[PDB]
């Protein structure tokens, strides 16, 4: 017998490939599931998931906090012009908005 | 009496977190828009997938099915690093078998 | 010569209040009464999670939030500050909500 | 006992303060007065609907209790994706 | 090749559903080709919320259970009665042919 | 021995149950499909292309005209308000759009036809 | 001698418009116009001629609807006339624009 | 000798005046600011872009060089602009 390697680690992923893989086979997206895209799949989520966290670290930071929270992952996420996109039809709850006054409602001075 | 297994992404979240900000950590709520997140877009390629190889008359969802998912899903830079990274990420996993 | 702030001013400061926090601006309690209340009206003796009745809340202040956001682009958009009824009526419109 | 549950018509209770302050973090400077009874109608139109889908979530699954996973699929439906109450 | 391959479509029943609502109309091949768009859009629908119910309650199969759920969530009221009206009568009717 | 009985004569039906149930199985909806899913489903889309071809039918009829066509399916969709929500974020191609000009676009001026 | 006021035949042709269902874009400017955006994406790429067609019955639809959307933005400021901030503002509202 | 094909510009403006003024008239418009043509052309090139952007992609999908009716049929659907009368 050889000895057990994951797939994650062949692929050098962190996500877990092998759980894809059988969510794939078990949510009904087609009969059958090549072995290339759970690898895929999960590398995707992996990049996608780096990200926000890459972006909402940054934000945690400027709130001098050792931990994110979901208004961290909310500033991120719709200062991020892409991420906005992606995310244009979805509530991040405890989120807040961004700060925006409109021009007009300001005072003259 | 033990509680019923619910699985989550949470134990991948931290492993990315530790490597994009290793001083940084994340509380509960956060975890859970996290996972909300990867639920979601797991979803969405794989509904997207599921159509593709449905309308091309093929019964297997392969790599080049979830690119192609990706391709129309995701907005251009953001396609682009996932597309390199997934083609990475196949080509290693490849090689090693 | 007590002190008092020029209109607008307070308001101005509550948007900035309120736009730097998450908390939920509805009180707690009068809300899950309501859900309850509606909740009758399609099945009977029904209880809740409590996060049911906090994802409900977090979900309708979003989108009232959302709403007056849009419903302040169309005051603006008629040469206004105070927002009225067919702001609203027009956001929910063109939002494809309403006929 | 039993203990009824009351409709005490808590509509009300979406007080014109907490409207007021909704409004703030959407970023309105200055409301009509009639803004406070045409939100009520448009927050109650906006629960019935997702109250209704969830319901229907919780009949389905032979259920007494209204779960956040039934919210969560209703708002999915209707196209308000809700990210923290699982799913 | 010689003979182009065969693309399935509603036509013919959508004309026999024409003929007992109107015996003396026809329908012309863009209309027609509207009303199989229609049939194949809310299929899909049905179908789809239908799977989502049967796998949001960990249930391999759908029933007719599913469709009528999906059918009150998917059809607006007065629509989503009759609807459900239908489909129960058509159920019942199959199962006392047996 | 005994043969020929199509599931759709059995429930009364003009739409296929069979297909249906055969497009419920290899569609990837889910891993089993019981017997009453196609024969239900099948009923609701027949029942609502009953409606739509009823109404655009009577359409083709105000038009004097024997033959269904677009227009017809639009308007009959569209004056029908809940046949309008249903198919709301959905475009009839050669349909056109139903006759309307807002109120303030008019002159205010009546003084009429013979 | 004979002319109409500013309005009358703008009415009318409104009323023209809205009675008819032909594609209103020329034809064959719609279809370079297809073939040219098409060039940024895959070079030396056909077309059916129904996807033209398709495209352009969604367009037009999509343009159409717009239009009644600006319109009332128009309005809803007190004005008859529709301006590129009517435009904007449904855009806006619709979610299509930031 | 064999040539493949050759380079077309700004075709945008064949989307005329009066074509523009037509699709507003259906949408009920009765007069027209003089900026709204360009504008409308900018609006119709960003839709035209996303959707055969999407078109295009189920193409290559399909390894096909020629795009079709249910390409923009599909891409459309995603855009959620669902189209009947192509084959849906
Ligand atoms: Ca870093
Ligand atoms: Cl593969
Ligand atoms: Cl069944």
């Amino acid at each position: 017998r050889a000895k057990a390697k994951t797939r994650s680690s062949r692929a050098g992923l962190q996500f877990p490939v092998g759980r894809v893989h059988r969510l794939l086979r078990k949510g009904n997206y087609s009969e059958r599931v090549g072995a290339g895209a759970p690898v895929y799949l999960a590398a995707v989520l992996e990049y996608l998931t780096a990200e926000i966290l890459e972006l909402a670290g940054n934000a945690a930071r400027d709130n001098k906090k050792t931990r994110i929270i979901p208004r961290h992952l909310q500033l991120a996420i719709r200062n991020d012009e892409e991420l906005n996109k992606l995310l244009g039809r979805v509530t991040i709850a405890q989120g807040g908005v961004l700060p925006n006054i409109q021009a007009v409602l300001l005072p003259k001075k | 009496r033990k509680r019923s297994r619910k699985e989550s992404y949470s134990i991948y979240v931290y492993k990315v977190l530790k490597q994009v900000h290793p001083d940084t950590g994340i509380s509960s709520k956060a975890m859970g828009i996290m996972n909300s997140f990867v639920n979601d877009i797991f979803e969405r390629i794989a509904g997207e997938a599921s159509r593709l190889a449905h309308y091309n008359k093929r019964s297997t969802i392969t790599s080049r099915e979830i690119q192609t998912a990706v391709r129309l899903l995701l907005p251009g830079e953001l396609a682009k690093h996932a597309v390199s990274e997934g083609t990475k990420a196949v080509t290693k996993y490849t090689s090693a078998k | 010569k007590p002190h008092r702030y020029r209109p607008g001013t307070v308001a101005l400061r509550e948007i900035r209040r309120y736009q730097k926090s998450t908390e939920l601006l509805i009180r707690k309690l009068p809300f899950q009464r309501l859900v309850r209340e509606i909740a009758q009206d399609f099945k009977t003796d029904l209880r809740f999670q409590s996060s049911a009745v906090m994802a409900l809340q977090e979900a309708c202040e979003a989108y009232l939030v959302g709403l007056f956001e849009d419903t302040n682009l169309c005051a603006i958009h008629a040469k206004r500050v105070t927002i009225m009824p067919k702001d609203i009526q027009l956001a929910r419109r063109i939002r494809g909500e309403r006929a | 006992k039993r203990h009824r549950k009351v409709l005490r018509d808590n509509i009300q209770g979406i007080t014109k303060p907490a409207i007021r302050r909704l409004a703030r973090r959407g970023g309105v400077k200055r409301i009509s007065g009639l803004i406070y009874e045409e939100t009520r109608g448009v927050l109650k139109v906006f629960l019935e609907n997702v109250i209704r889908d969830a319901v229907t979530y919780t009949e389905h699954a032979k259920r007494k209790t209204v779960t956040a996973m039934d919210v969560v699929y209703a708002l999915k439906r209707q196209g308000r994706t809700l990210y923290g109450f699982g799913g």
